[PDB]
RNA sequence: CCAAGUCUGGGCUAAGUGGUAAAGGAUGUGGCGCCGCGAAGACAGCCAGGAGGUUGGCUUAGAAGCAGCCAUCCUUUAAAGAGUGCGUAAUAGCUCACUGGUCGAGUGGCGCCGCGCCGAAAAUGAUGCGGGGCUUAAGCCCAGCGCCGAAGCUGCGGGUCU
RNA sequence: CUCGAUGUCGGCUCGUCGCAUCCUGGGGCUGAAGAAGGUCCCAAGGGUUGGGCUGUUCGCCCAUUAAAGCGGCACGCGAGC
RNA sequence: ACCGCUGAAAGCAUCUAAGCGGGAAGCCCGCCCCAAGAUGAGGCCUCCCACGGCGUCAAGCCGGUAAGGACCCGGGAAGAC
């Protein structure tokens, strides 16, 4: 039970939806195991089984949806942060280059799609086009990069805390 | 014919600068027989007679650049193998022959207080008793001398023509002198 | 090559005079001490209490085996006798002296400390 | 851990399904349950 | 159900040993309390203790009544071997007459016992069954 | 390669049961069935546990030996081939069927594949 | 595979349970009763003050809900908090056990069940009997329907003793 | 089942499974910083040493080591000692 | 095992049924060693050409083709034969 504002060219084939809009252009798949639902103005919910199960099976493409959008039109961003007494990054190459030890700092690449960003080396994040596709990235290389909460340092999911 | 190939020099070692025992190995370019290809159909082996006066007594780069010396007319010499490198050999075991479990296969004999009462070679033990009958396990007197020896990391030296031949690293070539040599670095890790 | 029980003389004075062979030095299997190689054995018989002492736990080397070392140099050597040196822990000498010669060896396995202190290194 | 026999920890330690399996889970290293 | 020899001529007139009935306190609606269903010579010692450790974890007010109570006995190893068994005694107890009214955590409104005879349940042996008295429980 | 035109059939979705079953069924009587699709093909959902049984045809290998083929393909081979008996006329029975990947003559495509498809 | 309905009817399974197991767990799932409310416009979102005499007794060197043994009451007022809770040396912050605007139509609870997943680890190599089977696949429960199949029972005819 | 007979302890050799895993990798836990330990989940590949004294296994002791595993199969093996 | 992302049913959360990834000396492959007698006898190249007379679907009896092979001899780290 959403929308689909401006520009959301919107093609519901096979169990495909094709999304056409601003910096989002993007083509995801749909369940044919369901209904789908769009009018050129709208769009939502489709009762393939009106029961809790299924139910919800929608009750979550409902987001799905949301996605398609808000991600074809308004991209995603994830909010990084470098805490590091040591480490440090700062872009470099068609890619991220950070460092925290070790010797052999790292090149990390956003295949077509994903898009990282180094607005100060210290902090950094992503912004791709699907919220999905992002988030995922955007942590495999919080991680990457060893948080440990042992006494606070390392790449951390934004708005974390300490330790002891 | 995809790879290279032939036969056992010898061995001796000599020089370096700390030393090194090798192995000595002949063969220029034993001709060019067809090449590999599944291509329309099924597609491997041909023959346009051109071999030599009496073998009617009888009548992709490895393979690729082949086709270089394949069409050239036959022959191909051997040595891109360079200044140090590792192919493999094949060899052929070695007519040893049928012997005891002894040597055939590592095992402990006849000890002492019994290691002679002309008592001797026999290995220990089959099966036990609820298990089974047998194994297809213990080898048994597997004969050798004929296997379809080899080995791996097999580095090469040096070559020279006068006589297309090559120098080895290590030999254990199998195989005895004027014996059967096939080479490759396959699968290499010091690469 | 020394193991078991295979007796070898001093050539520093720690206070020894000939030493068995328990373990050979290192790790799991391992079956061989051979000069460089370091010994896990003790005293068949060492002088009148010197500061060693006859049967004493103790801790050696590889010096002289006529075992034959192949040296690299596609070279031979090998000793008319074998025997060793005792050892802290640190593989450090005793015997403030020398005696019979050695091979370079030692060296490429650490111990200079007798290295020079030896008559004559071959 | 306990495999056998997980009951809510702190007064959060939630209850999830993986694989059928019931394995607790809340906001400490002090809960890790699982069976 | 093989018994014992004679309540006089094998092994009968004892105390049996335990740990009397009552504790807890009144009440006179409020019915809490526990019983069962299966069957078995129902372990004195483990019993005995059981509902004591009952005890152990409340304290007061919530009828600790209990309503059981073995009285007779098994009896093994002493002797020979194997064969010929004469018999050596250990362990009485009471038949758990498939289900039947357990002991009472009885009182008006003092859950803080019910949990407690829970907490005895939870010991016990046989599974348990855990309820309510006419009205239940207030 | 071209053959007769005697068993025309295929495969795909249907049930991998009583799918086999007649093939023989007509796999008995005394006819050859040519067909094709594996993959299409179709079998038990839980596709999970159900690419496991068949790798239990995967690596049930015997020092004796135990192959267990790794196409689909096969697991046509076995099932049929389980519904015949091993005296003559079933053997045989089991040279007379013939199926196929994609398509040579005019859920059944995962636990192969999986385990060798 | 081997003869006989991939019968029809209406439920229940989403684990291959079926194709061995117990105590002991858990908003699995499906069907039954209860307490409170949604125009004192309800549980989980969000704005805010997160009340005062409560800082009582053993131990205090520290109970002063947030060491633990006993209390569990009063209040001026929007009600309450015998202050269940993370802490520190006790004190010192948050959290509902409280409700306005903006939502708005079903939200949390225990008893009764029928189906089901963790506990449930083994020695040659693997197992429903085998190939196999997920709303006639098939399992399991309750309903009607017709076919199989003994040397048993009818028809055929002979045998034989009482 | 076997007395018209299955030759029994330990050793030797030749081993083969198994996992409740000793060494080994992968993990989560810790009253884990490091390092090293402890806890428990996943994995058997490969591997898991010389002597001593004891008929012994077991076991204690000696020097190692990453480690120096528990147990199957008539506590495997006498038509093999 | 173990760790995550995207998000239902539980308008708030959740590695989760469905969607997508992380992660092991381990499985599959890869590296060597056979090996279609895997009766599904596989591929391919390079040779040989239609001989005789007899009743038959004579797919049966003879010269053949050194294509070709063999046997006997002489020899081999090939080897009991």
């Amino acid at each position: 039970p959403i929308e689909i504002p401006a520009g959301v060219t919107v093609t519901v084939n096979g169990n495909t939806v094709t999304v056409k809009g601003p910096k989002g252009e993007l083509t995801r798949t749909f369940h044919p195991d369901m209904t789908i639902t769009v009018e050129g103005n709208v769009i939502t919910v489709t009762r393939p089984s009106d029961e809790k199960h299924h139910r919800a099976l929608h009750g979550t493409t409902r987001s799905l949806l949301a996605n398609m959008v808000e991600g074809v039109s308004k991209g995603y961003e994830k909010a990084l942060e470098l805490v590091g007494v040591g480490y440090r990054a700062s872009k470099q190459g068609k890619k991220l280059v950070l460092s925290v030890g070790y010797s052999h700092p790292v090149e990390i690449e956003p295949e077509e799609g994903l898009e990282i960003e180094v607005p100060s080396q210290t902090k950094i994040i992503v912004k791709g086009a699907d919220k999905q596709r992002v988030g995922e990235l955007a942590a495999n290389i919080r991680a990457v990069r060893p948080p440990e909460p042992y006494k606070g340092k390392g790449i951390r999911y934004e708005g974390e805390l300490v330790r002891l | 014919v995809q790879g290279f190939a032939g036969y056992k020099a010898g061995m001796t070692p000599r020089e370096g600068m700390e030393t090194v025992p090798v192995t000595v190995i002949e063969t220029p370019p034993m001709r060019a027989v067809a090449l590999r290809a599944y291509e329309q159909r099924p597609l491997t082996e041909v023959w346009t007679d051109e071999f030599h006066s009496e073998l009617d007594r009888t009548l992709s780069d490895r393979l690729d650049h082949a086709l270089d010396i394949v069409e050239d007319g036959g022959e191909h010499a051997m040595n891109i193998f360079r200044a140090g490198e590792y192919a493999d050999v094949a060899g052929v075991t070695k007519g040893k022959g049928t012997q005891g479990p002894v040597k055939r296969w590592g095992v402990q004999k006849r000890k002492g207080k019994h290691a002679r009462q002309g008592w001797r070679r026999r290995i220990g033990n089959l099966g036990p008793w609820n298990p089974s009958r047998v194994r297809s396990t213990v080898p048994q007197q597997g004969q050798t001398g004929y296997h379809q020896r080899t080995e791996l990391n097999k580095r090469l030296i040096d070559i020279g023509e006068g006589g297309p031949y090559t120098l080895v690293k290590g030999s254990v070539p199998g195989p005895d002198k004027r014996l059967v040599p096939f080479f490759r670095a396959v699968r290499p890790n010091d690469q | 090559m020394i193991q078991q029980e295979s007796r070898l003389k001093v050539a520093d004075n720690s206070g020894a005079r000939e030493v068995l062979v328990i373990k050979v030095l290192g790790g799991s299997g391992r079956r061989y001490a051979n000069i460089g190689d370091v010994v896990v054995a003790t005293v068949k018989d060492a002088t009148p209490g010197g500061v060693v002492k006859k049967g004493q736990v103790v801790k050696a080397v590889v010096v002289r085996t006529k075992r034959g070392v192949r040296r690299p140099d596609g070279s031979y050597i090998r000793f008319d006798e074998n025997a060793c040196v005792i050892i802290r822990d640190d593989k450090s000498p005793r015997g403030t002296r020398i005696f019979g010669p050695v091979a370079r060896e030692l060296r490429d396995k650490d111990f200079m400390k007798i290295i020079s202190l030896a008559p004559e290194v071959i | 851990k306990v495999r056998s026999s997980v009951k809510k920890m702190c007064d959060n330690c939630k209850v999830v399904r993986r694989h059928g399996r019931v394995l607790v889970i809340c906001s400490n290293v002090k809960h890790k349950q699982r069976q | 159900s093989i018994k014992p020899t004679r309540r006089e001529y094998i092994s009968g007139i004892p105390g049996k040993g335990i740990a009397q009935f009552k504790m807890g306190n009144n009440t006179y609606p409020a019915q809490v309390e526990n019983v069962v269903e299966k069957p078995v010579q129902i372990r004195h010692n483990a019993l005995e203790a059981a509902r004591n450790a009952a005890n152990r974890f409340v304290q007061n007010s919530g009828k600790f009544r209990i309503r059981k109570f073995p009285f007779h006995v098994i009896r093994e190893q002493d002797g020979d071997g194997m064969r010929a068994p004469f018999g050596k005694s250990v362990g009485t107890a009471a038949r758990s007459h498939g289900a039947n009214h357990d002991f009472i955590a009885w009182v008006n409104p003092d859950p803080a016992v019910e949990f407690a005879w829970r907490r005895a349940y939870m010991k016990v042996t046989p599974t348990v069954n855990i309820d309510s008295s006419p009205a239940g429980n207030a | 390669a071209e053959f007769d035109a005697d068993v025309i059939v295929d495969a795909r979705d249907c049930i991998m049961g009583r799918v086999a079953s007649q093939v023989a069924e007509q796999a008995l009587d005394g006819e050859t069935v040519a067909v094709v699709n594996a993959e299409r093909a179709v079998i038990t959902g839980r596709e999970e546990q159900i690419v496991e049984k068949y790798e239990k045809r995967v690596d049930i290998g015997n020092d004796n030996g135990y192959f267990y083929p790794k196409r689909p393909d096969g697991i046509f081979k076995r099932t049929i081939r389980g519904m015949l008996p091993k005296k003559q006329r079933g053997r045989e029975a089991f040279e007379s069927v013939r199926v196929y990947l994609g398509n040579p003559y005019d859920t059944l495509g995962e636990i192969s594949e999986t385990l060798g498809a």
